[PDB]
C-alpha cells in the first residue's frame, strides 16, 4: 500500500466497493465509531495524569543569601525540567501507539474480507479479493454482514 | 468487478513527533500546548490585585509620601511590585527581616489599618518636626505616614514608656524604628541624651536597640540611617515600649481581616482593566489547553506549565 | 474466541478436545510453564527498578525561617509526586504488555495447529481445523507432538 | 469431532487498569500496594523508641521539673515527641539554635548523663533559692533540674571564674542560660551589679552576653525571660565561664555515647507494647509490598511510600 | 526459527538462495538500507531528549547550618535518582522495539515470497516456498523484483 | 532447489536489558555510558585552574604568610581546594559570612589587587608590631599580608578616622577585621583604651562592632581571637572607617576585573599539566559519549551524569 486514497471523505476506514456499472467508497461505521472513541480516552488519559505536578511559587532572598537562593532556583528549575521530559515523552508515546492502531485497524480490516471467505474468496493483494462470480452492488454490500 | 480498502489523505502539511520518528506529516493533529497570553495583569475572578505601581511593599506598609495612594488599599487578589520600585524608603536605612514579612504577605489578602498611638498623644516630646528633605512630598520636608519621628522638646528627652494592648479580634502587624545618627553632636541636638536605646517587649519579643553612630555615604541626600522592625501582635497581648531617644514609633498599624492565596508578583505591567482566571507576570491566560508555557508562575486556575516550544498530538494518519 | 472456559482449570492456555464418545480440557504445559516464568521475571523488575527513589526526612524551622520552610516542603512533595507518577505509570505500562502477550500466545497456538498441517487440515476457525478422516482421543493428542 | 483453542476463565471480579483502558476484569491480579498499618507505636527491631509524653525536647534536656521521667533515659531507637507538648520551657523564654540541635540529636541513639559542676561547689553565691511559680513541682516553686540559678549572697555577687576540662572520652552538650530582669530594681535585687555579662570560651566558642531589660507580658505568671545557650565540648578541650551576674550556671551535662540512625517523629500516639522492622508517625507496618501509603517519614526497612490509592499489577488473562 | 546464518556477511536481513549446482546467500538491501536508518534515528533520539537534565553544584556550609546542609544534598541526590531511572528506562524501551523491530522485518520478508506468488507457490515455512518448475540461479533472483 | 529466509548470527557474548527480559546476547550493541577519566586536574579549554594547594580561600585572600604564592594570581577556569586545607587562619578565629564570599567568588575568575591603605600611612599608631607566633614565616613571628593589626603607641591609640574612596572602575572586595582579647590587662597594654568600638560605613554598610573578653583554649598557641568582615565597596563609593581599638585594618583589597562561570572544587589532586573540556574533582573527561558516572559535580562541556554502572543499547538483533 503506497499512499492514501483523496476521493475518501466519510470516515476513517472504509471499503471501495466497484461493481459492474457503478463505482464509490463507503465507510466502515463499525470500526470508525470503535476508533472515535479510542483516541478521546487517550487524550483525556493525559490531561488527568498530569493534574498532580510541580507549581513554582516566588521567593525573595537578600544579598546575604544568595546560596539559598541559588538552591531554591536550581530546585524549581529541577521540577519544571522533569515534568517537561514526562510531558513530551508522554506525548511520543501516546502518539506512537495512535498511528499503529491505525495500521492495526486497516490491516484487522484486510483480514476481515479475506479470512471470512476462505474457499470462495482468495486475496490478491491490497485488500481485494477473488470469486468464482460476479458481483452487484448487492453482492458489494454483502461482504460487511 | 473488484472491492478494495485503503485510507483517508488529505493535503495538509501539519506534522507530528514520535519516539522513533521526528517531523512526520499527519492527515490531523490536536495542539495541546497554549502559546498565547492577552499582555496584561487582570482581576483574579472579579478581584482585583493591588498593582503598587512605583512603589514597594516597605514603602507601602510604611506610608512613603510618594505612595499615598495606598493609605488604605480594599482587599486584593495578588501584588504586583516592579522589579526595581523607585519609591522605597525615601529616609535611607533598612527594614529588619523584610523578606520573612513578605512570606506573611504572600498569604494576606486584606488589612485594616487602625491608628494605635495618636500623635497628638507625645506631650513631653516633639511630635511633628521629625521630616527630612529625604522624603519630599509636594515640595516639602516629609516623612513616613504610619510611623512618627520624635524628638527632644525644650532640651529634653524625657524617657517613654508607653503600652499598646491589642483589644482586636486579629493579629496586628506592628511597625516602628530606630535613628542612626551622623555624629554625637547630633544625637544630643535631636535627643539631647548621649546614650541611648530603645527596649520592647511582648509575649515573645524581647528586643533592646541602641544606636549605632558611623560615617556613612549620603543616600537620598542623607548620612543617617533608619533601621525598622516589625512583629506580630496577637490579640490580648500588649506591646510595651522604653526609649530616651531615637526611637521612630508606631501610629498606625495593620489588622490581619483575612488570609488566603495570595502572591508578590514581579512585573512591569500596568492594570489591564481585564478579568481571568489565570495570571502570569507578562499576561493573562484564558484556555482549555492542559498545558502552556507562557511563564513558571502563574495564580490561579491554569494549564500545567512546560517549557516546551511545541507539543502535538496524533489524531488521524500518515499523510 | 469469545470468551474463557471455567471447565478448564488446570492451566492458562490449553486445548479442548473432543473425540467421538468423549469430552474435556487440557492445559499447554509447554506454554503455561513458559507463561509464569514471564510474569514472574516482568514483577520483579519493578520491585527492583524502583529502589532508588525519595526519601522524605522531618526537618524543623523556627517563626522567621517561613521561606525555607516552604522551600523544604515543596521541594519534599515535589518528589513523591514525580515517584507517585513514575510508580503509577510504569504499573500502567507493565499491565498493557501483560494483556498483550496473553492474546499474543493464545493466537500463536490458534496458528501453531492450523500451520502444522497445511495440506492435511484447514482452519474453521475460533480454532478448530478440518480433516479427512475422524479423531480419537489417541488422535486428538497427536496434534500437540506431530 | 471437533478439536478448539482456548483460554482460562473464573468467576472473580478482581480489576486493573492501562494506559488505553480502565476497570478490566481479569482473572488474576497481584496487589503490590500496602493500605495497612497496626495504629501503635513500636520497639523497631528490638530497641525501644524514647517516648516524650508531654515534655518537649527542651523540657527533657534542661530538666522542666513535670519531666522527671526523663532525667536518665536508657538508648533509643527513635524519639517520639507531641506537636504542642505542655511541658516545654517552664520559665518562659527561648533555646539558642533548637532546631540545630534537634537535627544532631536525630544522629544520636543514647545519652550518659554527668554531673559537671555541683551545686554545692558555689561558696560565695546563693545556690539553693532560684526557683519560680512558673515551673511548679508537686505544689511549689522549682526550676530546671540541670541547670543552676544563682543569686547574690550576703548582698554581693563576686565576679565568677569557673572552668570545666572534657577529660572523657566523648563529645560532652553543655547548657547554660542568661536571665532577662524586668527592671533595674529586679536586676540589683537578684544580682546586685547593675551592669552585667556572661563571657563563654572553648577553642571555637566565644561569646559575650548581656541581660536585656525590657517590659514583657506575663507567660506562665512571669515577665522575666530566660535565654539558653549550647555548645559540644571535645574530648579535651576546656570550656570557661565568667560572669557577675545573670547566670544560669551548668550543673549536668551529657555524654555523647553512641551515635546512629535516629529521628524525631511528631505524632499524638503513645507506647503500644510491640515490635515492628517499619515505623511510621501513624503506625507500625508488617509487609512484604514493594510500596505503601500510610505515611511519607518512616524509618526502618520499609517498602517505597506513594501517594497512590490504588496499584494492581495484571498477572493473568482478561476475564 | 532456531538460529542466524554465520554465512550471511554483507546485510541483516536477507535471502539464502540456493540453486541446482550452487548455494549462497544476499543480502536484501531494500530492507538493510531502511534499517541502518531506523537504529541511527532513535539513539540521537535518546541523546537530544536529555540534554535538559539536572546539574548538580557544589555548594557550602558552616556548622550551624546543618539542616540546610542536609536539604541541599537530599535535593541533589534526589534530582540524580531521578534522572538516572528516567535514562535507565529510556534504553529499556529502546531495546525493546529495536529487538521488536528485528522480528517485524524478519516476518514482513517471509510474508513477502509468500504473499507475491498465490496460486504459484505456497510457503512450506521458515521462509522456504514451493513451485511448479525448477529454479535456477536466475529464477532465485526473479522473487525480489 | 530451496531459497529459504532468516538473519544474521555471530559467537559474541555481549548482553543488553529490555523491560521484560534481561542479559539477552546480541549480535551487536552500543555502549553509551562513559567510565573513565585521566585521574588529573586540567586546563579548561586552555585556561589553567588556581590550585591553593595546602592554603583555604580565607589564607589566600586575608594572606596567610604560607600562602605567600598566591599573593598575586592570574586568571583562573576553576578554583581547587582541599578538603581540610592547613594553611587556613594561622590566628585563630573566624571569617564572617564565609561562605557567601565563596559563592560571589564562584562567579569571579580574576581578582587585581591593589595597596588601599599604606602601612607607611599609620602616623600615631604601631603599626609594624602587629605579629603573633600563631603566623609564622621564615622562623618568626608574623601576620595576614593584606591587613594590619595596629596597636598602640607611646602609651596612647588616638581615635582612628580613615575613609578610602572607590575611585577605580571595578567593585572592589575590602577586608578588615577585630581582635578579640583575653582580659582586660591585655586590653589595655595592646590598646590603652579599657572600652573600644570599630564603626564601618558605605552607602549600605552600617557597622559597629565590639571587642569580646572571653577566657578561650590556645589554638596555635594563642587564646586570643580574630573575627574578619568583608564588603563589596561599588564604583565611587567610599568606606569610612573609625575605630579607638582592636582595629585590624585594611592594606590591600582586590578589585573584580572578571566575572564569569567558575566554581571552587573540593579535590585532594594536583595539577596534572593537561588541557581538557570537562573537569571532575577526581579526573578529566574525554568522551563522546552522551553518559558518564564518574562524578556529579563537573565543569564545562560535559556527558549527562548518571549514577548507573552500565548502560548499552541495543542495535543488531538477538544472538
Ligand atoms: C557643606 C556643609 O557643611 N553643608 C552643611 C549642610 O550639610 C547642612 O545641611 C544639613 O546637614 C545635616 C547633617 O549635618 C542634615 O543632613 C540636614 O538635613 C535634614 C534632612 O533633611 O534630613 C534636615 C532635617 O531638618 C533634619 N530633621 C530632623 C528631625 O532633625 C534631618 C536630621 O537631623 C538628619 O537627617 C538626622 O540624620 O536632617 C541638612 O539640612 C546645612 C544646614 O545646617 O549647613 C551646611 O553648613
Ligand atoms: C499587683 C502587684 O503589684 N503584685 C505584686 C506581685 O507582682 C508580687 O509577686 C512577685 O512579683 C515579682 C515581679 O516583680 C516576681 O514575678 C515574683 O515571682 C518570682 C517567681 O516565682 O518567678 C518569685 C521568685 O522567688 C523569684 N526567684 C528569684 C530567684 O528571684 C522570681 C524572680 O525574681 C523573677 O522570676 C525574675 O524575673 O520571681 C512574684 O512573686 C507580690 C509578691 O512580692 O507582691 C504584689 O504586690
Ligand atoms: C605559663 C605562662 O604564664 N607563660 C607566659 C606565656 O604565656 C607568655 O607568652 C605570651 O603570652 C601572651 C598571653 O598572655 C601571648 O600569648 C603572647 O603571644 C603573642 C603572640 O605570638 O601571639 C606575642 C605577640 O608579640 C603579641 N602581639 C601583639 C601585637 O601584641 C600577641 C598578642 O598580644 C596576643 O596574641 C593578643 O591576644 O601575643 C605570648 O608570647 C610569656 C611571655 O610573656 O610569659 C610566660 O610567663
Ligand atoms: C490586655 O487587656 C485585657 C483586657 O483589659 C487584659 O485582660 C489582658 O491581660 C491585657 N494583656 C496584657 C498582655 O496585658
Ligand atoms: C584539658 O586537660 C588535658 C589533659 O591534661 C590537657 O592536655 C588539655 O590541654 C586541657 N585542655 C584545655 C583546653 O586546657
Ligand atoms: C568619591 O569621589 C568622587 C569624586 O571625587 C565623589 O564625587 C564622590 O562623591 C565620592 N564618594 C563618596 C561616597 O564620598
Amino acid at each position: 500500500i503506497e499512499g492514501g486514497w483523496q476521493g475518501m471523505v466519510d470516515g476513517w476506514y472504509g471499503y471501495h466497493h466497484s461493481n459492474e456499472q457503478g463505482s464509490g467508497y463507503a465507510a466502515d461505521k463499525e470500526s470508525t465509531q470503535k476508533a472515535i472513541d479510542g483516541v478521546t480516552n487517550k487524550v483525556n488519559s493525559i490531561i488527568d495524569k498530569m493534574n498532580t505536578q510541580f507549581e513554582a511559587v516566588g521567593r525573595e532572598f537578600n544579598n546575604l543569601e544568595r546560596r539559598i537562593e541559588n538552591l531554591n532556583k536550581k530546585m524549581e528549575d529541577g521540577f519544571l525540567d522533569v515534568w517537561t521530559y514526562n510531558a513530551e515523552l508522554l506525548v511520543l508515546m501516546e502518539n506512537e501507539r495512535t498511528l499503529d492502531f491505525h495500521d492495526s485497524n486497516v490491516k484487522n480490516l484486510y483480514d476481515k474480507v479475506r479470512l471470512q471467505l476462505r474457499d470462495n474468496a482468495k486475496e490478491l493483494g491490497n485488500g481485494c479479493f477473488e470469486f468464482y462470480h460476479r458481483c452487484d452492488n448487492e453482492c458489494m454490500e454483502s461482504v460487511r454482514n | 468487478d473488484q472491492i478494495c480498502i485503503g485510507y483517508h489523505a488529505n493535503n495538509s502539511t501539519e506534522q507530528v513527533d514520535t519516539i522513533m520518528e521526528k517531523n512526520v506529516t499527519v492527515t490531523h493533529a490536536q495542539d495541546i500546548l497554549e502559546k498565547t497570553h492577552n499582555g496584561k495583569l487582570c482581576d483574579l475572578d472579579g478581584v482585583k490585585p493591588l498593582i503598587l505601581r512605583d512603589c514597594s511593599v516597605a514603602g507601602w506598609l510604611l506610608g512613603n509620601p510618594m505612595c499615598d495612594e495606598f493609605l488604605n488599599v480594599p482587599e486584593w487578589s495578588y501584588i504586583v511590585e516592579k522589579i526595581n520600585p523607585a519609591n522605597d524608603l525615601c529616609y535611607p536605612g533598612n527594614f529588619n527581616d523584610y523578606e520573612e514579612l513578605k512570606h506573611l504577605l504572600s498569604r494576606i489578602n486584606h488589612f485594616e489599618k487602625i491608628q494605635i498611638i495618636p500623635k497628638s498623644s507625645w506631650s513631653d516630646h516633639e511630635a511633628s518636626a521629625g521630616v527630612s528633605s529625604a522624603c519630599p512630598y509636594q515640595g516639602r520636608s516629609s516623612f513616613f505616614r504610619n510611623v512618627v519621628w520624635l524628638i527632644k522638646k525644650d532640651n529634653a528627652y524625657p524617657t517613654i514608656k508607653r503600652s499598646y494592648n491589642n483589644t482586636n479580634q486579629e493579629d496586628l502587624l506592628v511597625l516602628w524604628g530606630i535613628h542612626h545618627p551622623n555624629d554625637a553632636a547630633e544625637q544630643t541636638r535631636l535627643y539631647q541624651n548621649p546614650t541611648t536605646y530603645i527596649s520592647v517587649g511582648t509575649s515573645t519579643l524581647n528586643q533592646r536597640l541602641v544606636p549605632k553612630i558611623a560615617t556613612r555615604s549620603k543616600v537620598n541626600g542623607q548620612s543617617g540611617r533608619m533601621e525598622f522592625f516589625w512583629t506580630i501582635l496577637k490579640p490580648n497581648d500588649a506591646i510595651n515600649f522604653e526609649s530616651n531617644g531615637n526611637f521612630i514609633a508606631p501610629e498606625n498599624a495593620y489588622k490581619i481581616v483575612k488570609k488566603g492565596d495570595s502572591t508578590i508578583m514581579k512585573s512591569e505591567l500596568e492594570y489591564g482593566n481585564c478579568n481571568t482566571k489565570c495570571q502570569t507576570p507578562i499576561g493573562a491566560i484564558n484556555s482549555s489547553m492542559p498545558f502552556h508555557n507562557i511563564h513558571p508562575l502563574t495564580i490561579g486556575e491554569c494549564p500545567k506549565y512546560v517549557k516546551s516550544s511545541r507539543l502535538v498530538l496524533a489524531t488521524g494518519l500518515r499523510n
